[PDB]
Formats: C-alpha cells, structure tokens, sequence
C-alpha cells in the first residue's frame, strides 16, 4: 500500500516536472528561433 | 508636365542581348533584356545556363546552373525565350538525368516524345479523383498501417541514417512485379530524385534498382552535391514534369524526392544571393510555396484526363528527430500522411524504423486492398496496447491474463513488421504476414523466431501452396476457404518448423 | 493611366504608375502573362507605397512568364469576391472565380473582401448559446452563438463527417447557411470534400471557397477574408445565420507571416508577422453577431510542435469561444460525432450563461467521465474484478453516460437511412441528470449508442 | 593591364582593373607589401565581379600593411599547385611553396587547384572492407576501402588523436601514396605529425599540406583544394591507390563563413555563408574514388558548439561512407577513442558484405547499448535494484561492451602510458558475440577498460 | 496613454481615478509591432529595448499627489496574460519590476 | 597581441614564457564591439564571422 | 581563509558543501522524494534544509511587511550557530523553527514555542 | 495551507494540529470563493473573513 501512493505520488510528480519541461523547452525553441531571425535579420540590414 | 511625356515616351520605346555587370557565387546579374521573362532560361557564351528569378528595372538576377566560374563580367547573355523547359517521354526509363533532361549515365542522347515546362499548374480540385487504388510499397508497416494510394503525397520523414532511402528504394523495386504484367492500370513507373547526395550513392541506388531490375521503368534526376545550387533547386521540378507526362498520358508515376531537405538549402542559397528577405532559418517567405507547387503536382487525376496518378515519396532528413522545424513543418502541413522514421526505433531492431503510431496516412483505408483491410485492421490497436503495456515487460507475472496475451501478441506483432533491406513483399505475402499475427497462429512461436517463421512460411505457401496468393491477387480479398487453407498450410507448417532454441510448436 | 512592371521578386510585384494615378492600398490590379505555356491575369493585391508612384503588390498567381514593362490595369476596388445565394452549391477560389463551373459569378454582386468589424454599438452584449442539437456539444461544450469554436482532430476521426453534421443542421433547424473556408486546403482533401458534400446533398446549402496550397502566400491569406465577406453578405443582408468553417486557420497565419516576409518586414516572435494580432483580429472580430444574425465559426487549429504558448495559437486562442477535441479512441469505441468528453471544453459552460441544472449536470457527466478515465489503467492492466463495487458502479455508469453522448448524426442518415436526431437541450440536461442519478444504468450498454435523446433510448431498449 | 587596389576590408581586397582586363572568377592576384617587418608577396583570388571593372578578391595572406592604390598584376590562371611524385615526402602551403625546403616545387607540373569533380559515368560505389585493428571502427562502422570516412566530433574530443592513430594504422602497412592536409588545425599537432612520419619511415610516401589555423581565412579554404589536387593528380595521372587525410575540412567551410559578410552575402541559418551545401560539395565530390582508381579519403569534422545538428556537419554527413561520431560524452566517461556507438554509422554493414556473422554481433551490440541508453535515465532516479532481471544483466553487459569498445591506441601511448594494440576483425567479432552472451559476464568491468583484445582481456582480469 | 491622460486631468484636479489596462500584453505586442515596422532591431523576445520604457512610462504616471498638488490619486490596475504561468517571461517580469 | 608579442620577443631569443589571458572571452566581447561600431555584419551570437 | 578566518572559512565551506549536496540530489527529490536517498544522504539533506531555512532572517525592512521587528546576528553568533548546525546538533529541531529567526537564542525561543 | 495539502495529499496520517491546519484552510478557501459581479463591500468583507 506505501509503494502504491507513493509511486503514485512519483507519478504525479513526474507529471509536473514532465509539463515544466515541455514548457521550459517550448520557450526554449522559441527563444532560439528568436535569436536567429534576430541574427540573420541583422546580417542583412547591414548587407 | 512635358517632362513625364518625355520620359513615358523613352519607356515605351523598349535579338535582345544583356551585358552581365555582376557576377559571384553562382549568380550573375544581367543588364538588359528588357522583354525577359521571369524564370526565363539565359544561355551565356560560354554554353551555361542561367535563369532569371530576379527581375530589377536595373538588371537580372540570374542563377547560374553550373559551370559557373566561365562567366565574366561583360559577357554577352542571349535570351532563350522559353521558361524552364525539360524533355519528357517514354525515353527517360532507365536512364539518369540532370535536371534540364540531359543524360549524365554516359550512354546514348534521350528520345524526348515532348518539352514540358517546370512551372505548369497542377490539376484543379475538378480535375482530380479520390484516391482510391493501392500503391503496394513492399514494407509491411507502411502497406498494413499507412497505407499509400495512387496519387498521395507520403512524407518520408526521419534523421540520418534511418532508413529512409531504404523503403523509397524497396517501394520502386516492389514494382517489379505491376511492371512485367504489363497493364498499364497496374504498371508503375518511378522517378528518383536525388538532391545533394554524392555521387557514389547515387550510383549506389542506381545499383539497387539494377540488380533488382527495377531500373527498367525507373528514372533518376540526379542533381549531385556537385551541381550548382539551380540544379538541386530544379531537379524536383524536372522529375515532376516527367512523371506529369506519364501522368497525363494515362499512366502510374512514383515519385521519390530525397531529400526536400537539400532542395530548401538550395532555394535557401539563392533566395539569399539574390538579396531576398530572409524568415525563420533564413528561407525565404516562398520556401511553403515551393514545397507545396512541388507537392501539389501529386495527383490522381480523373477519368476525363485519362485516370493517370502520380504518387510522391517525399524524403525529409530531421535534425535531433525535431519534425517543429520549419521545412519539416511545412512539408507534414503539404502531405498526406507521414512515416516518422525514428533512430531509436532503428537502433532497438525496428526496421523499417517506421514509429508506428505519430506516423499516419489520412487517406487510409481506402488505399488498401479489401485483403489487407480486414486483416490489418487490428493491427494498430494491438500495436498501440502493447506500447502501453511494455512497462509491465517486469511485472508480467502480475499481468492480467488478457494483459499478457496482449502483451505476447504485440511483442510479435513488433518482430511480424520487421523486414530486411531491398526485400519487398508482395501485397498477398504481406497479407499472409499479417493474417499470421493478428489471428494469434505466432502466438505459439517464439519471438525470436517470428522473423524466420514468417519467411519459411511464405516461401512455403509459395512453392506448394500457391493458390492462396492467386486468390488474393485475383480477388483482392481472403475467402474463407482460402482462410481455412492458409489456417490448415500453417499448422501443417508448424508441426515441421525447428525453433531456435529446438522447442516445438503445436 | 494605367502602369507598368518594373520588379519582379517571386510573388512579389512592384508596378509604376503615373504621378496622379497610383492605386490605394489592397486595391486589385491585373497583369497580363502573354507566354504560351503559362497564360495567366495574375491578380496583383497594393501591399505598399514605396514613393516615386511605385507600388509593391503580392501576386495571387505564380509570377513564371510576366515580363518588366508589361501593363498593370488597376481595378479600382479591392479583391472583390461573388456574393448572394448563387456562391451557394458551387466552389470558388480566393478571387472569386468559380472552380468547378469557371466565369460563373460575374454577373453576381461582387463585395470586397476588406471590410471593418460590425461597429461597437452594433454588437451583442450578451453571449447567447448555440443549441446544436447535439448532445455532447449542447451538454459539455456549448457553442457560443456568433462565436469560434476550435475544432481538433484529423482523418480517420469524423471531422468532415461533424463538419457536415454542422451543415445539415445549421440549415435545417436555423434556416441558415455554411461558407467553408479551405486556406491551406490540400487538392485532394479539397475535392474530397467537394463530392462528399454533394453525395450528402449538402453542397446545395454550403459555399466552398478554397486557397489552395499550390497557390503563393496572398491566396491563402486572403482567401478566409473571402469566405468571411460571403459570410458576411449572408448575414447582413440575406438575413440568415451562417456557420463559416475555417480548415486551417494555423495556416492562414503562416501565409501572413510569410507574405510579411516577403515584403520585407522584420519577423516577430517565433518569425511570425509583427501584425500577427491586427491580422487576426480583422479575420476574427468580423466572426460576431449583429443585428440578431450571427456568423458562427468552427476553425480548426494547427498548435505547432504541440505548443499552446506559440504565438500562432496564443493569438488564435483569445478569440475562440469553445474548443471540441475529436479523439481516435472515442472513435474505435462507436461514439459520433466521436467528440472527448474531458479534452473539450467551453468558455460558456458557467451558471451565469447556462442555467445552474445545466452547470451541475455538466459537471457531474464530467466527474463520472474523469473517473472512468482514471479507472481505465486499472481495469486494461488488472481486469474489472479488481475494481471496488463503487468503482464498477461508476464504471457502468460512465460507460452508458458516454455511450449516450453519441448521436445519430444527421450526416449519417446518408449511410443508414434513418433520420437525423435534434435533441432539446433540455431533455438532454434531464436525460444526462437522470443518467447520472443512475435510473438508466440497469440498461444494456448497446441501448445508448446512436439515439435521440430520452424517448428514443425508451424506444430502442425496448427493442432490445 | 595590371589593377590597383582600392578597397581592403581584413581578408578582402577589392581591385579595380582596366575594362578591358578584368580578371576571370578564380584567378590568382599578385599585389606587393612593401613595410619592411611584414613585407611580402599577396595573392589574392577574385571571388566576385562586382561591376564597373571591379573584382573582390580573398587573400592567401594576411592583408596587413597592404595600401590603396597598390598595383595589382593577374597571374591568368588560377592558383596552381606542385604535383608529381616529387611532392612526396615534402610539407606544402596551400599555396605549394615547399616549407621544409623552400623552393622546391618551382620547377614541377603545376595544377590549377580549382577543377570540375569526376563525372557521374566514372563513379562506381566502393563495398570494400578497410580492416583498421581498432575493435569500435571494425565492429560498429566498418571502414570503406576507396570510399569517404568522417570522424566527427565537439570541441577537443581526440579527433587528431583518432586521425594520427588512423594513419599509423592504415598509411603504415599500405604501399601506395598519401596525402595529408591539415586544413585550418593545430600546428603542434601537424608537426608532431610530421616528425612521427620522419620517424617511422612513412613520410617518403606523404605528401603533407598545411594551411594550420594561424593562417588567414583563405589558406583555409585553399589548403584543402590543394591538397586535394595532389591527390587527384595521384588517381588520375598514376592509377595509385591513395590516402587523403583532412585536418580538419569544417575549417573550409568556417574559413568561407568567415569571408561570406565580408563578400556581400547575406548569412544563412546560424551565420554560415548561403553557399554552404555548394561549396562543400563542390569540394567533396573532388575526393570521391572513380573505378580503376581509388582515394580513401579520412577527414575529421568539427561540430560547432558540440551540436551534430549544426549546417556544416548535418550538410557533411551526406557525402561520407562510413562516419565515426566523437562525443563528449563517452569522453567524459573515459570511453577512449570517444566514439559514440550509436550515432555513429557506416554503409558498408550490411550482411551481404561484411557477413551475416559480423552484422549479428553488430547490431546486437548496438541495440544492448541503446536499451542502455534508454535505461540509464531510470538508473540514475530509481536504482538499478528496480529493474527486471533481464534488463539488469543487460545493463551489465552493455557496461562492459562500453568498456570493451574502448581500446589502447598506438597514438595515445602519451594519454594512457601503456602501448597500443592491433585488433584483428574477426576476434573482434568474437569477442563482442561473447558479450552479447555473457560468456564474460563475470569478470568486473574494469577488466575490459582500455583492454586490445581477448587474450589482455584475460590477463588484466586474472590482474584484478 | 488616452486612458491615463484622462485620469491624470481628474488626477491633478484634486481627485481619485482607477485606471485598468485588458491588457498591456497586447500593448506590449502592438509596440512591437510598430517598432519592427520602423525597423528598430529587436530585443528579448523581439520586443525593442524600450519595451520596458514603454509601460514604465505608462505605470509611473499612477501616482498618489502630495497635498500641495491637491492629494488626488491614480490607481492602476494593469493586466497580463501570462502564457502557461510564464511569470518568469520578459513582459510579465517588466510590469513587475514597475508595479 | 600585445601580451603575445612581448612574450614573442622573448621566446624568439631562445627563453620560455608563460602568457595567461584573463579573459579570452572579454577579448570576444571587445572585438565584436569594435566590429558592430565598423558595422561589419555580424555572425552567430552577434560575434564577429 | 586568510581575511574572514579558518573557523568562518570552514564553516561556510561546509555550509556550501551541505547546500551543493542538496541540490545534486533536488533531481530525485522532486520525484522520488526524502524517502529514497541513503542515510547519510537523508541526514545531509534534513539539516540542509534547516541551514538552507536559517540562512533566512527577519530584517528590519521587512517589518512594513510582516510585523515582526527586525533582527541583528553577530558574526561570531552566526558562525557558531552554522557550525552547530552542519555538525547536527539541531537535527532534532523542527525546520519551522528556523523561518526568519536571527540567533541562537531566538531559535531555542521558536523551538519552545513549537 | 496550500502546502500542508499537498503534504497531507499523500501522508498516511495527520496529527491533531495539522488536521486542525486542514480544516481551517479548507474553509478559508471556500469563504475567499465569491461570484462574479457581486462586490462585497468592506463591512461585509470583514464580518466575512471574522
Ligand atoms: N530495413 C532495413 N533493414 C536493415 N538495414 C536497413 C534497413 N533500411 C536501412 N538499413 C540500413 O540503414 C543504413 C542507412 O539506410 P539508408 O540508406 O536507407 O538511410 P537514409 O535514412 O536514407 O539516410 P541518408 O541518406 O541520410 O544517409 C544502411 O546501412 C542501410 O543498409
Ligand atoms: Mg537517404
């Protein structure tokens, strides 16, 4: 019964770390194509 | 006032010959050539060839296709007066092209039936049928779970070294067999066009096809590492036309493009030498545009237009399996469905490496003999079951005894779509397979030996019992007395099958 | 009076024309393609003044074959699209042309595709609720009448059979009318839906208006304005409630953000256009109620790399009311319209707009439905003898309760022949009440699939 | 006739010409420095026709000192290099002045260093096995005799350990010519190698090329089209089989990048030059073998910010037979030679050429280590006590495979101390089957580390 | 900015406003958006660096008056829509650093 | 560089030198810098090509 | 150690010790939680969290927030308290003792009245 | 409050004071709970939250 809730417990947690980093991936790979275009951006103004 | 008379006066007073003022990195600019055309073909002194994407009030940005460094500022630059062009015809099986149609196997000149232009519109949404017919690619996984039908478009997607050149090669040798009928409504042609790759794999390719006799009906636009970027930019459109004027003309295209990846680079390198604005990883903001005009050429075209189909395989290469990149992305949003070609799975003894599962093809059922329907129903819920129960590989003692039936099944199911390299199945030995499975007769097998049971089995059937396979080739579905006869050839069959580890099987 | 091309980039086309006679921005100009092979009027749209009377224009058709100096004729108007109950039955392109019957529509009223948002003292102030007849939608995520409903899925899920579900019943129980929107639309998906919709004798109350892929970036940037100014024409002045589908507004964005690319703007974000929320907010806003007609809309939305925070559905997503999450397992279990309970959801579905009944009711569906759902790992992995008797209580009840969220579409009657069902809302709140309470959880499961509601479920049970 | 300078900008130098006489795309420039400290001649190959008589040229050179207005004088040709069997046994900038001996080359046949790869009718695919004694590269990823091998890796992950190893494996017990270029590396590690092949009596048969990374970009790009053109000269014009060493080729393409801004283009992807996949091609498709002739080309690659999915090794990975993949990873772990097993690849493991017997182990030894792989995330959270039986002995042998992979190389006496060893394929085949099937299951792991062969294994384990 | 002008003529008169902002995110945005249009290279998140300036700005103007000013008051109440609880992002972290 | 060749005058007399740069990477910094106020366009990471 | 002492040097190079250890082993706390760590691990944790909650004080700038005047700890104070307790002679003390305390003294305080 | 939930969500059992502690937090939550629209003024705000 201990191993139940508290696997079940790891799994909730596993869950939240899953989620925290999806969305710290997700700003990541934005972040990334942001820098990028900032940089190619800035190739090409100054030609 | 007079002034603005003047000047529309000397602007309407406009051979043509242009001067070229710039030239460097495979780009040439042209002054003059007041009447060119976009995407017009340019011929330089020197025998090159260019084509003017960039037209200025000032001069023409031509990209050079090939033999570049010949071109000089001043040179005198004469107009065509065609937009890109490319011979077709029957003349183009089994040989191999550059681009423009000019042979670069080293044999004969081609016979070219016709010239067709790069840049023709697609069919409209009249002029197209719904897919409706099977294009029997050999790879179990991809014909009992993402099925391709004539006239879909069927991503290829994955990273290096995956297998991806692997099942576009089995499907154009799986072919063979819709070709030496000889019935038009059956036969397959295919073009292969490499974009990128290094000669040696080219020619590596070309060998595959050969020895397995493929490359009678089987054409390769090769656009090598080598060729200047114009080149690997046209060669899907070159192979588009040609399988076009099959297509026109009643027939069954395949065509492969490996990869899109290197094309993109390619339009990439242009775009941004002739001082395009650049988007997300610096492609320029037509880069969709291209993909999807390659893409959309891909059709089956209604029986009013003779019923011909052009079926694509396009090859995309990932970086680190992210399928969120951008031609990735627009390349999944353009095709109908995708085969997600993925190294873990490679690894792991998968292969084809295809992640059954993300990978999907919308058109689905109707892309599937009645045969393999029935029969391969069930296999992607019990593939699906399994992936959710591996994690109880561990604790299977503890498994419910559906769980663990389950369980074993799935874990055959797996071995059941493994297949080796350039060995495609026939559409009914491939149902065979899958009736095999799905119908539990491995489930008495082990999994070690599912693979070399299947083979024996089929080479069996084959030899002996060969009416199962007419019948389904000639039905297209698996009567119940061939159901019961194939059920009776495999208990006879398992009775006299020598496990590898010297179990028996009842 | 008339101008001349002097750049030729791709789509994009720079036209010169006399100092007094420059074109107003999104005015339509046409130019001439003489070449043999590529023939065309390319339909040039004014994105910018750049000064000196020249214009930069993106052109709606490949720019192959158009030559410098070739005459430009400005049209005066804006991309003017065919409007009135002639654009029903047929399909059009982003231009306004016919596709299946080419010149038909000339002669109609032509509206341009540029229009602002019904003015502030014009709209609704108060969210009132679509009832579709549907009892998954009308119970668990009610569509907002006027509003953007989400719509998640793919092939092999049911979407173009609920999309004419949708159809059937707009036109039916509201008199009204369907405008799909195809931006992006694939050929083959196109013509698909083209037949399919004229076998299910539906096509004759909906206007198809497709930019395809194959098309460069302004059409499929354009083409859901078009489809939302015939929308608009239906309303307006037909008097009729439309439902506008949009398939798919991710890519309607990304021809934005593409066609900003081209002109030369500096990406945002993610790379996307820095008007990306002025861009979306002319598509959307004009998606409203006036004047008691209503355009409802069910778009479907692309989330990229499975990514909610992406600035493409971040801006979509503040404007869609409701969101129905089409799943393939609620598909292989029998249920259509093959809506998930749980993954949908609905910004309406509150005691303030709903009735208080309604809210418990709906709530309640969703607590079984969660349960059963949290119960499922249990019941594949360890079999339904290890569940509690409360636990296979609530197990019999959820499976019936979902079962009873399927419905005999009336886009099925094609397939079956038996009729299409319209249930009330509120025998769907009492039918689900009572299903909760458990008075029907004696039944056998088979007695809920596919049935209208309260009595037909009487009806069927006593069949069985 | 001659030009004159009239614009510098670091390695760039713009000249303008008489009209007349401006020069072709590839030509070799002479210019003059005449400050005494830094006093030299600079050439200079045009890159671009800018227009108006002017051409923007690289310098094989540093530029400093280098004053407007200087004349300009054009060769005619492009940059020749020495070739001929006299090169053999020498060290060669990429310009092909003798270093050790200068003067030396002037009176040879001199080869433009720019020239059209094979054509496609010439090349035949390579399927024949290069046994190296190195039981990771034997086993794993067979090299090509004849065909193109790659060893990528990070940043200082043994890359010029790996290739000083390679050489003395291959070059060493192989009668025909080798070319080595050591393109845009370190120059203590060219001159360990040079005194190495002094040493061991193989330099007469070597023909070395250095364009180290002290020079100016365009020696880094030149270096390697020179020493390629020796090499080709060796295929072509003496039918010998031929060895062709590049230290390292990413330096080519970073060299190009470097100047990619400075010519006028615009960048692309992560600052890498527009012309990336061209120019790397158009060199790699120079050091292919064509039938009746063949170059076993072997060139490290750099990955740029430790990230294999960077432009320049993702665009290199597709003109390469076998690929070795260097992580830091392994490395860090003390996996010496580093080679990551998994990514790493080859084209010729296929049973149909190295044997059903050697593909077996192969695969077998590559699924134990992505099974591995995926459980060493459970390993270090959970604990290895929580996983199966089967899974657990797994783990254990894919330890000890890790461990056995590595192998005491001849060249990294001065990493480890100990001398090398020679692993001949067939007991690497036999020692990898035992693993897989746990015949050394008991022996502790550190008996395997740094271990050449079977017969060691066993003496460090009865050491233990 | 039309909002606060308006609070701040009741502000300086001597008497108390309330000013709310649905949202500044979307200001944030349209900025942006005119910024990229001027050309002005980007900053974090493509926003320009005047981004912070721009609602600084805006949120330094909600003050309370000394009595010498007539003790009127301007209340702000701006809103943000954080992204998936982002609260560590650029633009909520802005208006927290003003706020 | 200056560092460098004071060490270089030393070394190319036949002595042993010991050169630390604290910090290479402000080096990069400066030089990118120097190259962005030149207006060079810049590279990746806005560093100098 | 040659400025602040050997006795604060020490003391705050095993205070980062305990600090550094906690957060190497943050990757299984979060999932596995305080229960699957080893012995010496779990001690080395409890008293991290008490250090990682003493390091917390009760200042005067925060009164306008929290009420509770502000607190002075003299550096020999503090660096016999931290010693104590990286040697664990407060592992028996409830970690709510240690929130914004200030002193030994004031700990003991907390600690009765807990 | 907020925390002790989450400790309590998992713990076998809870002594006296922090079940004291649950109670009281889950009925504080509930009183802060308030309908849309209906403002509270401030007397009724603190009879409330006495
Ligand atoms: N079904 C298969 N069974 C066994 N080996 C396979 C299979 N498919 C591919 N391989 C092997 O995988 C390796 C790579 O295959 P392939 O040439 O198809 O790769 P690819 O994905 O096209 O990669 P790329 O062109 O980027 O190198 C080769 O060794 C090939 O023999
Ligand atoms: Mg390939």
């Amino acid at each position: 019964a201990s191993r139940r809730r508290a696997m079940k417990s790891a799994t909730d947690n596993a869950d939240d770390l899953i989620k925290a980093l999806t969305l710290a991936a997700n700003r990541e790979r934005q972040a990334q194509i942001t820098q990028e275009i900032s940089e190619i951006v800035g190739g090409a103004n100054a030609l | 006032a007079d002034i603005e008379g003047a000047i529309e006066d000397y602007v309407s007073s406009f051979e043509e010959i242009g001067t070229v003022i710039d030239a460097g990195d495979g780009i040439a600019h042209v002054e003059g050539l007041p009447s060119v055309m976009t995407q017009e073909l340019l011929e330089f002194p020197g025998g090159v060839l260019g084509v003017a994407l960039n037209l200025d009030e000032h001069s023409v940005g031509a990209v050079i296709l090939g033999e570049f460094e010949k071109i000089e500022e001043g040179q005198q630059v004469k107009r065509t007066g065609e937009v890109l062009s490319v011979p077709v015809g029957d003349a183009f099986l089994g040989r191999v092209v550059n681009p423009l149609g000019q042979p670069i196997d080293g044999q004969g000149d081609i016979a070219a039936e016709t010239r067709r232009a790069l840049e023709l519109q697609a069919p409209s949404v009249v002029q197209r049928q719904s897919v409706s017919e099977p294009l029997q690619t050999g790879i179990k996984a991809i014909d009992a779970m993402t099925p391709i039908g004539r006239g879909q478009r069927q991503l290829i997607i994955g990273d290096r070294k995956t297998g991806k050149t692997a099942v576009c090669v089995d499907t154009i040798l799986n072919q063979r067999e819709a070709w030496l009928t000889g019935d038009p409504k059956q036969q397959v042609r295919c073009v292969y066009v490499a974009i990128g790759q290094k000669g040696t794999t080219i020619a590596s390719v070309k060998r595959a096809l050969e020895e397995g006799g493929a490359m009678e009906y089987t054409t390769i636009v090769a656009a090598p590492a080598s060729d200047a970027a114009g080149f690997k930019w046209l060669a899907p459109y070159t192979g588009s036309a040609i399988g076009q004027h099959w297509m026109y003309n009643g027939k069954h295209v395949l065509i492969v493009f490996d990869d899109l990846s290197k094309q993109a680079d390619a339009y990439r390198a242009i775009s941004l030498l002739l001082r395009r604005p650049p988007g997300r990883e610096a492609f320029p903001g037509d880069v969709f545009y291209l993909h999807s005009r390659l893409l959309e050429r891909c059709a089956k075209l209604s029986d009013e237009l003779g019923g011909g189909s052009m079926t694509g395989l396009p090859i995309i290469e990932t970086k680190a399996n992210d399928i969120s990149a951008f031609i990735p992305t627009n390349v999944i949003s353009i095709t109908d469905g995708q085969c997600f070609l993925e190294s873990d799975l490679f690894n792991q003894g998968v292969r084809p490496a295809i992640n059954v599962g993300v990978s999907v093809s919308r058109v689905g059922g109707a892309a599937q003999i009645k045969a393999m329907k029935e029969v391969a129903g069930s296999l992607r819920l019990d593939l699906s079951q399994y992936r959710e129960l591996e994690a109880f590989a561990a604790f299977a003692s503890d498994l419910d005894a559906a769980s663990k039936a389950q369980l074993d099944r799935g874990a055959r199911l797996v071995e059941l779509l493994k297949q080796p390299q350039y060995s495609p199945l026939a559409v009914e030995e491939q149902v065979v397979a899958i009736f095999l499975g799905t119908q539990g007769h491995l489930d008495s097998v082990p999994v070690e030996d599912v693979q070399r049971f299947e083979s024996e089995l089929l080479e069996h059937v084959k030899a002996s019992h060969s009416d199962i396979f007419d019948g389904i080739r000639e039905t297209k579905k698996l009567s119940e007395e061939a159901e019961e006869k194939l059920v009776s050839v495999i208990n006879e069959f398992k009775k006299g099958f020598q496990a590898s580890d010297g179990s028996s099987v009842v | 009076t008339a101008g001349r091309v002097v750049r030729i980039t791709g789509p994009v086309v720079d036209v010169e024309f006399p100092r007094g006679s420059v074109p107003e921005l999104f005015n339509a100009l046409h130019a001439e393609i003489t070449f043999g092979a590529l023939a065309k009027t390319l339909t040039l749209e004014v994105a910018q003044h750049l000064g000196d009377s020249l214009v930069r224009c993106i052109s709606m058709q490949p720019t192959d074959g158009l030559v410098r100096g070739v005459e430009v004729t400005d049209t005066g108007a804006s991309i003017s699209v065919p409007v009135g109950d002639g654009v029903k039955g047929h399909v059009f392109n982003a231009l306004g042309d016919c596709l299946d019957d080419p010149g038909y529509g000339k002669d109609f009223e032509h509206w341009s595709i540029h229009r602002k948002p019904p003015a502030f003292s014009d709209l609704e102030p108060r969210t009132e609720m679509l009832e579709t007849g549907l009892k998954v939608v009308d119970l668990l995520t009610p569509y907002v009448r006027g509003g953007k409903i989400a719509l998640f899925g793919g092939a092999g899920v049911g979407k173009t059979v609920l999309i004419q579900e949708m159809i059937n019943r707009i036109a039916r129980n509201f008199g009204g009318t369907s405008v799909f929107a195809g931006v992006g639309e694939r050929t083959r998906e196109g013509n698909d839906l083209w037949v399919e919709l004229a076998d299910a004798n539906v096509l004759k109350d909906t206007a198809l208006v497709f930019g395809q892929m194959d098309e460069p970036p302004g059409t499929r940037m354009r083409v859901a304005l078009s489809a939302l100014t015939m929308a608009e024409f239906f309303r307006d002045e037909q008097g009729q409630d439309v439902l506008l589908f949009i398939d798919n507004i991710f890519r309607f964005t990304q021809a934005g953000s593409e066609v900003s690319t081209l002109l030369g703007r500096m990406p945002s974000a993610v790379g996307y256009q820095p008007t990306l929320a002025d861009e979306m907010g002319e598509l959307q806003e004009r998606i409203t109620s006036t004047r008691g007609r209503s355009i409802t809309s069910m778009q479907a939305v692309y989330v990229p790399a499975d990514d909610y925070t992406d600035p493409a559905p971040a801006t979509t997503f503040a404007h869609l009311d409701a969101t129905t999450e089409l799943s393939r397992a609620v598909f292989s279990k029998g249920i259509f319209p093959a809506v998930d309970p749980l993954a949908s959801s609905s910004t309406i579905l509150d005691p303030a707009i709903v009735g208080d009944e309604h809210y418990r009711v709906a709530q309640e569906v969703i607590r079984i439905l969660q349960r059963y759902k949290d119960l499922q790992d249990i019941i594949a992995i360890l079999g339904i003898d290890e569940l509690s008797e409360e636990d296979k209580q609530l197990v019999n009840r959820a499976r019936r309760i979902e079962r009873f969220l399927s419905q005999n579409m009336m886009a099925a009657e094609q397939f079956t022949g038996q009729p299409g069902s319209t249930v009330p809302l509120k025998e769907t709140i009492e039918a689900f009440d009572k299903l909760t309470k458990g008075e029907f959880d004696h039944l056998p499961e088979q007695a809920f699939f596919l049935i209208g509601g309260l009595d037909d479920l009487a009806k069927k049970a006593e069949s069985l």
